[PDB]
């Protein structure tokens, strides 16, 4: 399924180049699913010819960051049959890896896949979905926190109500979820599931 | 807009409708490269050889055909992907460890090898540089939009294409 | 969430009961994915009074496995808005718990849920399936065999693509697997995806 | 069909169709009880009790509400839960640990305890036994049919309910 090439005209050091695309990688491309299934052919290359120069590699990282992040979202606002994308910002993690794993598991929830692309705000299903970590037992549920779009609505006026009914009629939708347990923070993304993509895939 | 970099791009048939499905692009120069691949079980021939020819950090372009994943394809198509490799490699002249190949769509389907063995007598260094947005488009399977990114760094131009909106959760390495 | 009650007047060991329990619910209950929301209340339960004396636990444990995996196939048949069961039948693994993991993958993949859902044979996105399982490096896709029914089509006269067209047109659908590594098997149930299920969950 | 298991059943309007929604199953007599649960880390107070009551191995019985899961209820949704585990043995005069509580459905939404107290009040030992297609009906809530199976073993009946076809790849342990 993905294929993904970059090409540059800066000079870079190849192994400080190496490690800003493995850097860039796993917040970008390794950080995206629409539908879990890691392809046969899975493919990402960085070419970087010298024709203009050495650049600082620190902010290159940040340009090759920019691009990749764009390319990403546009994958997942363009997954197959899609309607929405879906972003999950985990915070308040016991580190990095389990953010993610949280976000991934939120994010490949069919329930909650299927709740988005019906506009609804089911953080009881975000919640079920966060709950399927069954081996992150420093995941407490009465200290986590679930929000949509800025507005929080775990744990549970008319019109925080009306602010995020709007944010679930739109085509990004952005799921926050705080763990409270340290500093491990992580962002992937995902989108709706709709009959559009099953119609495709079954057909 | 990046310098240095050509692309290649012609409809060699790997589905029946004329669209470009057969894409090369290359640095006229030497390049770095990094690169990153899924670590399927069942990751194929193309997955490998790319893995290899990015060992020594050294490679300048990549074959990208579409709509054939050449994927469980078994020794046939072990064999036709390290054709179509070096054939490109050949073509342009460069060393065979500095074409990358990639392979996107149908599983366990062979390649259309006469009509990509014809296309490969004719394949030479194009004029002029450019034409990301038509590699962009000539990769593409089940997308709809063509994707395609444009960043400017300290005088240089980076520019990514991508594709892929099903089968779709990367684990690359 | 998924609930289930067993009520028998056998007399039996609470000791050997809760063993042969365990064992029945993990190739049963513990062996079914519809959507892999794994639930906040998920609860299967037992009672055994003794109103009709000592039985054979080995019996029992047989009778309890006929009667679980009855339930099993109900609810499998019955996921939300499904079409068609499935069964994943795999052998030769390691040993079972990898046998398992490779089921649950199989049986889990949106792509293969809805092959299926569209009677479609498409063993290479079975392949693709197995080929997630990415940790497990023994799965040699060489030695992967791959079949619809008794019919093999993985690795690939019109009489058995006719065989496999008309299995894959019923409502229970058999993938069998093969690792050849050793002799781990199990089995796993699920569905196919269909627009009802997102309609349902939708909605 | 097995001896000293009465199953009770009747609607407390955990939905607004008069559907049958509360039910309890239980032996006449003591029983060993076998119990696996979810392990979420959203587990609701439900399956908490649970776990206790099976910790002897001793246990009778079960009351299953149907229509409201009765998680994330915080502590009020603790405190039903333990009230109506503890209502319903009191009325069939059984010990707390061994009535066992299911609760499936909605999340994130209170009881309607005005309306099962009121029906516990009324709660009996019913005459006569069995009904258990009954119970397999009253504690369906995706489903589209009921579930259940009957086997004899050695003299003995064994039969089994069960419920849940979405929100569904259990893990109990």
């Amino acid at each position: 399924a993905l294929l993904t090439f970059f090409a540059t005209d800066a000079r870079l050091d190849p192994a400080e180049q190496d490690r800003l695309f493995r850097r860039v990688m796993d917040r970008t491309f390794n950080a995206v699913s629409i539908d879990t299934d890691t392809s046969t052919s899975d493919t990402a290359v960085l070419f970087a010819n010298g024709l203009a120069g050495e650049v600082d590699a620190g902010e290159f990282e940040e340009a090759l960051h920019t691009a990749a992040l764009a390319l990403v979202k546009d994958i997942a606002s363009d997954g197959e049959g899609a309607a929405k994308l879906i972003e999950v910002q985990v915070t308040g993690a016991r580190d990095d890896a389990q953010a993610k794993r949280v976000g991934k598991t939120v994010v490949n929830s069919p329930l909650v896949k299927t709740a988005v692309h019906g506009c609804d705000p089911n953080w009881g299903r975000v919640a079920m979905a966060i709950g399927k970590c069954s081996d992150d037992t420093d995941i407490d549920q009465e200290r986590v926190t679930i929000r949509f779009g800025e507005v929080e609505v775990y744990p549970p006026d008319d019109a925080l109500r009306a602010a995020v009914a709007e944010h679930l009629r739109g085509d990004e939708v952005v799921i926050g979820i705080d763990l409270a347990i340290a500093d491990g923070a992580f962002t992937v993304y995902g989108c709706d599931l709709t009959e559009g993509y099953v119609r495709l895939n079954s057909e | 807009t990046p310098r240095g970099f050509v692309v290649h791009t012609a409809p060699v048939g790997l589905a029946d409708d004329g669209r470009d499905d057969f894409t090369v692009l290359a640095s006229t120069a030497p390049a770095t490269v990094s690169a990153v691949f899924t670590r399927s079980r069942f990751a194929g021939p193309s997955v490998v050889l790319c893995r290899e020819a990015v060992a020594d950090g050294q490679a300048r372009g990549v074959v990208v055909l579409a709509r054939n994943a050449n994927v469980a394809t078994g020794l046939e198509g072990e064999e036709n992907a390290r054709e179509v490799r070096e054939a490109v490699a050949r073509a342009l002249g460069l060393p065979e460890g500095e074409m990358l190949i990639a392979s996107t769509g149908v599983i366990g389907r062979q390649y259309p090898m006469e009509s990509i063995r014809e296309h490969l007598k004719t394949l030479e260094w194009p004029a002029g540089e450019g034409g990301f947005d038509r590699a962009a488009r000539a990769i593409m399977t089940t997308d709809t939009r063509p994707k395609e990114v444009r960043v400017s760094v300290g005088g240089a131009t980076l520019v990514g294409i991508a594709k892929g909106v099903g089968m779709l959760e990367p684990d690359m390495a």
